[PDB]
RNA sequence: GCACCGAAGCUGCGGCAGCGACGCUUAUGCGUUGUUGGGUAGGGGAGCGUUCUGUAAGCCUGCGAAGGUGUGCUGUGAGGCA
RNA sequence: GAGGGGAGUGAAAAAGAACCUGAAACCGUGUACGUACAAGCAGUGGGAGCACGCUUAGGCGUGUGACUGCGUACCUUUUGU
């Protein structure tokens, strides 16, 4: 039983080129080149799903920090406060409030300062 | 008027009427859920949580359908070592609307 | 076409001995 | 919901004046660089200039520590033949003093495209007054 | 001396940024006969600056 | 009316034909004829014959009125190429492609 | 000496799979629950799809088959359906 | 002349003889967006603006991708690329 092949083949190939849409030159034209481009994109992603959680945390911590300093206290002391502020737990992102509600923040800073007194 | 609450092993800042995506809850599609673990509420002045959680705090919301996220492609590849596996994954969610915020 | 005769030599030729 | 992002179309900025005089170069730079990058706000946006315009006076009177004043190197290359020119700190202050601070913070602002852009917000005047009245620059210490 | 990599389709185009042609604009009309012609050149009919030189 | 004309399997490369085409894209037909007329390239004569054939088409087959008539769309796609052989020496064969082009002129008025 | 930053380590929330036990209940599958799941040579297990025979004088199909090109959905994937 | 545009035949001419289907490399025309102070496997995580659809807004889909974190292709062969 001889097997035509080749209808399933371009299925495999187009399956890849489609994933390469947008890439420069051969990376989006030429399978042999695309199949690589497609893989490494995947590789970075899998990596950068883990990086994303790193990048944002330090994004948050960066701006948590200025606002803390803005209310006259370093990030160091300020998290230690909230920690010691009779237990109490609260995301570093959720300190979102540092950008959108600055009184609420300052308010959080005081509560923290008090525990440190 | 906003408040924040823990639910996904993860917190969220919410105003009422605001829809929000959460890790899956085991609550039927139309029912109503209360979140007692609320970490802060805010008006003109605000109650942060002495210990975690504010005493009178409870955020009320009805679930508004369950679903599965956009497929993500797990790619694993080890060059020059004759190894690779590619794996797809979707991840469940349940969407709640928020109607509570009992300050 | 008619167009079809290739008698490609041998390398080409000149030089090389590349220190022994 | 995605956390916030500064947007170039709507950043604040504001101007300032700083007096180099006795202040020690670099300990100064630090704050310039920090304020230049916006790292004291919703900086919260690596990919956006969120810093303030800030101008520096009396760069010539900037202070140094150690024997730095006669021993700090400052090298650069002309890209030519064998053109490794150098100039000591004092030598620098002597001819275009504003340079000393300029390069000193340029080195502390980030890397590439954006970085270069941040540096444009710093006006470094050798002397005492400055022709920027129009920006109504507000003084600040440190 | 030969390339080590295929120059791209892009690079090719670039090189040709200057290969493009210019029109004329300086096409001008004879004062006697109608006649468009290149400036300082005889017309199709043999007029140039009004006068008829060349019978051909 | 779009009304188009064209020259298939013209002997020229396309790269060459383009350059002459590019001078004409978008002009009032009237100007193009003059432009082509004083453009010293074989591809000019080619493109002209096509443009002319196009006008006469537009004229005799559709509306006409050449005066309000512009070359709105013109392109040249590369045609099939005639393979030949010549030899540079030592028997060592050289393909040489006598390349051809498909000139196309669309002359409308809107 | 007390902070804090910091990893795909630990924990938290959701999910899959193998092996356990305990409870619901056994031509089993649930619910917990403890635990395990980097990997070349290589061993073991389970699968997708292609061509062709039967099933098939059935079934789909000019009210549009195969192939080609898009789009939506779906599966852990090879894929599938529309 | 070559070649072409009409007309006409035909279910079909986009079946016109270089003729069923007509993929891919490769080459153009058109439009959207980016691009002339910027340095590297060209993607990936973030991400404004613009064009477009949405939705009644609601930081939504599609296309592009300033700026930005990270980031030296594949196979083979190797102690190791
Ligand atoms: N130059 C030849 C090497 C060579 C030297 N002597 C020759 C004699 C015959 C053919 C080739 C050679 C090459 O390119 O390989
Ligand atoms: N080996 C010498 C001479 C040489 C030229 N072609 C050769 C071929 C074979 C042997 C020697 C030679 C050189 O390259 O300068
Ligand atoms: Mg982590
Ligand atoms: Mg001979
Ligand atoms: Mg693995
Ligand atoms: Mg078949
Ligand atoms: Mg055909
Ligand atoms: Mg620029
Ligand atoms: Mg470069
Ligand atoms: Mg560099
Ligand atoms: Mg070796
Ligand atoms: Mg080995
Ligand atoms: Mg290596």
């Amino acid at each position: 039983a001889r097997v035509k092949r080749g209808v399933i083949a371009r299925a495999r190939h187009k399956k890849i080129l489609k994933q390469a849409k947008g890439y420069y030159g051969a990376r989006s034209r030429v399978y042999r080149v695309a199949f690589q481009a497609v893989i490494k994109a995947g590789q970075y992603a899998y990596r950068d799903r883990r990086q994303r959680k790193r990048q944002f945390r330090q994004l948050w911590i960066a701006r948590i920090n200025a606002a803390a300093r803005q209310n006259g206290i370093s990030y160091s002391k300020f998290i230690n406060g909230l920690k010691k502020a009779s237990v109490e737990i609260d995301r570093k992102i959720l300190a979102d409030i540092a950008v959108f509600d600055k009184v609420a923040f300052t308010a959080l800073v005081e509560k923290a300062k008090a525990a440190l007194a | 008027m906003y408040a924040v609450f823990q639910s996904g092993g993860k917190q969220h800042r919410v105003s009422e009427g605001q829809t929000v995506r959460l890790e899956k809850l085991d609550i039927a599609t139309g029912e109503t859920v209360e979140f007692a673990e609320v970490l802060m509420i805010a008006n003109g002045e605000e109650v942060k949580i002495g210990v975690p959680f504010v005493d009178g705090g409870v955020i009320k919301a009805e679930v508004v359908a369950h679903g599965r996220g956009e497929k993500v492609k797990i790619v694993k590849f080890r060059r020059r070592k004759h190894y690779r596996k590619q794996q797809g994954h979707r991840q469940w969610f349940t969407d709640v609307k928020i109607t509570g915020i009992s300050a | 076409h008619i167009c079809v005769t290739s008698k490609w030599f041998n390398i080409d030729n000149k030089i090389v001995d590349h220190r022994p | 919901m995605k956390t916030f992002t500064a947007k170039p179309e709507t950043v604040k900025r504001d101007w300032y004046v700083v007096d180099a005089t006795g202040k020690t170069l670099g300990r100064l730079a630090t704050e310039l660089a920090r304020r230049l990058r916006g790292k004291h706000k919703a900086e919260y946006t690596p990919h956006v200039d969120t810093g303030d315009y800030i101008i520096v006076l009396n760069a010539d009177k900037v202070a140094v520590t150690g024997n730095k004043r006669t021993d700090k190197v400052y090298y650069h290359h002309t890209g030519h033949i064998g053109g490794i020119k150098q100039a000591t700190f004092e030598e620098m202050i002597a001819r275009r003093p504003e340079r000393v601070i300029e390069i000193a913070v340029k080195g502390m602002l980030p890397k590439g495209p954006l970085g270069r852009a941040m540096f444009r917000k710093l006006k470094v005047y050798a002397g005492n007054e400055h022709n920027h009245a129009a920006q109504q620059p507000q003084v600040l210490d440190i | 001396a030969v390339q080590q990599n295929k120059p791209t389709r892009s690079k090719r185009g670039m090189r040709r940024s200057h290969d493009a042609l210019t029109a004329v604009t300086s096409l001008s009309v004879d004062k006697t006969s109608g006649e468009k012609h290149l400036r300082h050149h005889i017309t199709a009919d043999g007029y140039y600056r009004g006068r008829k030189v060349i019978a051909k | 009316m779009e009304t188009i004309a064209k020259h298939r399997h013209a002997r020229s490369s396309a790269q060459k034909v383009r350059l002459v085409a590019d001078l004409i894209r978008g002009k009032k037909v009237s100007q193009a004829l003059d432009i082509l007329t004083y453009t010293n390239k074989k591809a000019a004569v080619l493109v002209k014959k096509v443009l002319e054939s196009a006008i006469a088409n537009a004229e005799h087959n559709d509306g006409a009125d050449i005066d309000d008539l512009k070359v709105t769309k013109i392109f040249v796609d590369e045609g099939p190429s005639m393979k030949r052989i010549m030899p540079r020496a030592k028997g060592r064969a050289d393909r040489i492609l006598k390349r051809t082009s498909h000139i196309t002129v669309v002359v409308s008025d809107r």
